[PDB]
């Protein structure tokens, strides 16, 4: 596995019985995200809300498919923080589904 | 260059329109059942996130400055790491929409 | 009518093999129709005359091998007909006359491929009819046969991939269309070049081991080693 | 047809209202079937009339599996039509179970010669036995796929090979070729 | 028969004979089998696509239905039927549809018979 | 065509004679880009009879050139298809390649304004010219994309722009600014 | 016409001669209700040149209305289709609102008898009373979501059920019902 997530959240998902490489490198974690995702060694790669990447074109066109998934939504964070309900709901709404 | 016959072809084109209009007909249900439910596990999925998101942070955002120096203690007792190849459990299923393969962590 | 009288001179009574070659026989059909409406008869072959039969008949009927005569009138009609229609005077009558038929396209000759022959829609009557068998060699007796339906898994499918999906083709498929590609180009690509009865098979044969055992169920056991 | 319509008067008077209507297509008839018929927009109005010597002579079901044989090959035909439509995204069991069947008889059963004596010859045990092979094949594979038995594995049987053979055996041979042959079926369906 | 019901519908049905004079549930009855058959020759080229199995509990109903129907209803070959005997068919294969699918028919026809 | 196809009596006869054909459709026609021709459409005769006549007047490599550009529209018929049914962005690079070539040999080569004379010329000079503007383009292109650059990106890049000089650029004046531009070509598109 | 065809005489000689297609479909006769006319399929070219003489004869605001309300129908029409696949639950109170009014205009004000007495002889000044109410219900209930309120509320109001009953009263009553009816629409968006 990798989580790619804040440095100090990056932290605590490196730890035994999860395997993360995280940190952040951009805004979009774009540093690491591509070189690590191009080889597909690991069980399953997952892009937090605190960076998630604006062009989502930019993976697919280098990782050329996968069958694992990415960019799993984690939180990124805890300020009590619980607006990534609402907030996947409507990422969903918008790019497939019924409109508004 | 290429025109269409009269004599030989009516019989085709007047079938036509009954395979396609009928065909597109139940086409047209056939997905709509599919997205009714999918709303269903869009919403139920962050019920579970929001109470274990925080849960999870909870301990380790305050282990951080009390850790680097006790990161090594903490993973040694608990259970190795999870394989980089395949920890997760991937399964296949075919399915309308395309052989999308899911799989459980 | 007239040419045709002196092709039964000259194979027939001084024994040589005669080849007649016939062309323009849509230009025919032109002068064919203005003695159709402008005389007393009227049409009846859906706008063209009714006694059009025999003036196709008594052309193509004469040719033939005789039996005791060495010498002999084969002849070699080359239609020119309007479009590409099948419902036309032309191509009515000429089909059901000649055994065996050949067709051009437009399939091929958009691709740069001279003769822009097609056999996909085309038709065969005489193949192991007299022929393929007898002094003809029987060593491309099965290869007809398994040339066909191994052709047609070809085309077909080019038609049903942009419907199923855009790119989609199932492992045994996928075969199918391989094989369409390769055999056209290489294959109907003559024109200054001259291939023995030989030289055909061998090639034919190497295109064949693109499809695994199953699908050449029609080819024998000896006819593959053959021309290995 | 002079202009190549199936509908016209002198058709349906005396050439569609007799014993047998069938047709022909132009690319059906080359692949391999000489002479080759449309499996759906051919029937027969005398079938009803047919039934006591086929009962009798041939056996009693005779008559049963020569509508049963016809059932599957115009059943396939609501499927095809979904193929040209939009296709098939889900492979399901219950799917290809149908489509490849209907395949090998379509492959087998109607790709005959005429030019040829082993494609072809009057003979009443050819047809009973051939039409027994493939009762046979898709018997078992309705309890394969209930078991756990994927069609990709149905294909790749050598068995669907024998039935694939059996259009090019001896008459003569045929009895003895056919006793062996339908212990085979059973016996790498029923393992696997 | 090869009879079809779904092309056809006669013009006439209520200006030949009235209730009591062929019962008086065939009317409504008449308009329930219509729409229940109509309903499942749309799902079987969906029953191996998606499937039964995927499919809503009422829907996997309406396939055995229409199946039932070309078997019993259609087809009886050359055996006689009377009006009665007709509308006994259908109460059975209609049980099987709950209440809650029956909506084609009055309340005292459901109370009628099943 | 009085009906609108050529099926029509007087169309079908004044299509016996052979030679060079033309085919102007209705659909380019509208975007106000005449001539409009169709490489799908017509033949021509007078290719390999016009040959020697090319290779002793005009310029050797005039024979060649000539097959040079229909290769390029050749593929564009093929993928056309492929992308009105799933779009090219899908697709991969290589694909998109000879789309936006072209582009050009439309917007600025199927226009030929008859309201503007520096088009309303047209000779041999500006036939070969624009002829290796193209030339060099896709030699460069098809290897640039394989250093793993997109087609997205070249589209913003200078030398889609460049190669549009063809009716901004005079008949007269024409063999200065032919040679000038075309450098470039093979120069600033290797550096970036 | 048995189907009609607008390449038949027939078809293509009258669609000229008359100004109007009161239009009714198959689906909206099942439906049992009489008007049945569908209003996307029917059109009269009359229309225009009727207004002034309407409102001159008639009643002042009574062609303002008819215009006017004829667009709920027309914004729902494209509207159900696939994209309320399941009634409105997961989209705005904007496009909830336009169904909410949708109801009684299919409801009540469409369907009317012809074999009930109370409402099979209609005339002006009871259709007007009818036509404004519902107007007037569309100007009440979209200011409803920029107040807050929610579509439950609505579809708990006498005033939906008042709208039934001034067709099942007749032109006599009319008068009175009309003061009721009217007068309660407003104080029923006045308690939300």
């Amino acid at each position: 596995m990798a989580v790619i997530a804040d440095p100090e959240t990056a932290q605590g998902f490196r730890l035994a019985g999860l395997e993360g490489y995280g940190a952040s490198s951009a805004e979009e974690a774009q540093s690491l995200l591509e070189t690590l995702v191009e080889r597909g060694g690991y069980a399953l790669v997952a892009v937090d809300e605190a960076l998630l990447p604006d062009p989502e074109r930019a993976v697919e066109r280098l990782m050329r498919g996968r069958d694992l998934p990415v960019l799993l939504p984690i939180a990124g964070l805890k300020e009590a923080f619980q607006g990534h309900d609402v907030e996947g709901y409507m990422r969903e709404l918008v790019r497939k589904t019924i409109g508004f | 260059s290429q025109v269409s016959p009269t004599r030989m072809n009516l019989l085709q084109r007047r079938g036509q329109l009954r395979l396609a209009q009928k065909g597109v007909d139940l086409l047209k249900k056939k997905r709509d059942a599919l997205v009714a439910e999918f709303f269903g596990l869009v919403r139920e999925a962050m019920e579970a996130r929001k109470a274990l998101d925080q849960a999870a942070k909870e301990a380790y955002a305050a282990l951080l400055l009390a850790q680097a120096f006790d990161g090594p203690e903490v993973v040694a007792g608990a259970a190795l790491g999870v394989p980089p190849l395949e920890g997760v459990e991937a399964e296949v299923e075919n399915v309308w929409g395309s052989k999308v393969p899911r799989l459980k962590a | 009518r007239m040419a045709l009288t002196v092709a039964e001179y000259l194979a027939f009574e001084h024994d040589y093999h005669v080849l007649v070659i016939l062309t323009d026989m849509t230009n025919y059909c032109e002068a064919l129709r203005e003695i159709g409406a402008a005389r007393e008869e009227i049409p009846g072959r859906r706008g063209y005359p009714g006694y059009m039969y025999t003036d196709l008949a008594t052309i193509y009927e004469r040719a033939g091998v005789v039996e005791g005569k060495k010498g002999s009138v084969t002849q070699i009609p080359i239609l020119s007909m309007p479009d590409d229609d099948r419902t036309h005077p032309i191509p009515d009558l000429t089909g059901y006359i000649t055994e065996g038929q050949i067709q051009l396209s437009r399939e091929l000759h958009r691709k740069g491929i001279y003769p822009p022959i097609d056999p996909l829609p085309s038709l065969s009557r005489l193949m192991n009819n007299g022929v393929g068998k007898g002094k003809t060699r029987e060593d491309h007796k099965q290869v007809s046969d398994q040339l066909y339906s191994a052709y047609a898994n070809g085309v077909d499918i080019r038609k049903l991939v942009a419907i199923i999906g855009e790119d989609a083709l199932t492992e045994n498929d996928r075969r199918y269309l391989q094989f369409a590609d390769a055999f056209e180009r290489f294959f109907i690509n003559q024109g200054q070049q001259n291939r023995s009865i030989e030289e055909s098979l061998q090639i034919a044969w190497a295109l064949l081991s693109m499809l695994p055992q199953g699908e050449l169920k029609r080819i024998s056991k000896d006819h593959i080693g053959k021309y290995y | 047809p002079p202009g190549g319509d199936m509908s016209e008067p002198v058709t349906q008077s005396t050439l569609r209202i007799v014993g047998a209507f069938w047709r022909l297509d132009a690319s059906l008839a080359f692949r391999r079937h000489f002479p080759a018929i449309n499996w759906n927009g051919s029937y027969s109005l005398f079938t009803s009339a047919l039934d006591p010597w086929y009962r009798e002579n041939v056996a009693e079901d005779y008559p049963e599996l020569r509508d049963a044989i016809s059932e599957l090959l115009q059943r396939e035909a609501g499927l095809q039509e979904i193929v040209q439509l939009v296709g098939p995204d889900a492979l399901q069991d219950a799917e290809r179970l149908v489509i490849e069947v209907g395949r090998i008889i379509r492959e087998d059963f109607l790709q005959q010669n005429a030019y040829h004596e082993v494609d072809a010859y009057c003979s009443m045990k050819k047809a009973y036995g051939i039409m027994k092979m493939i009762l046979a094949f898709y018997k078992e594979a309705e309890a394969a796929i209930k078991r756990g038995v994927s069609i990709d594995e149905i294909l790749q049987l050598p068995v669907l090979e024998r039935i694939g053979r059996a259009r090019y055996v001896s008459e003569e041979e045929f009895p003895a070729y056919f006793e062996e042959a339908m212990k085979e079926i059973q016996g790498a369906f029923k393992a696997l």
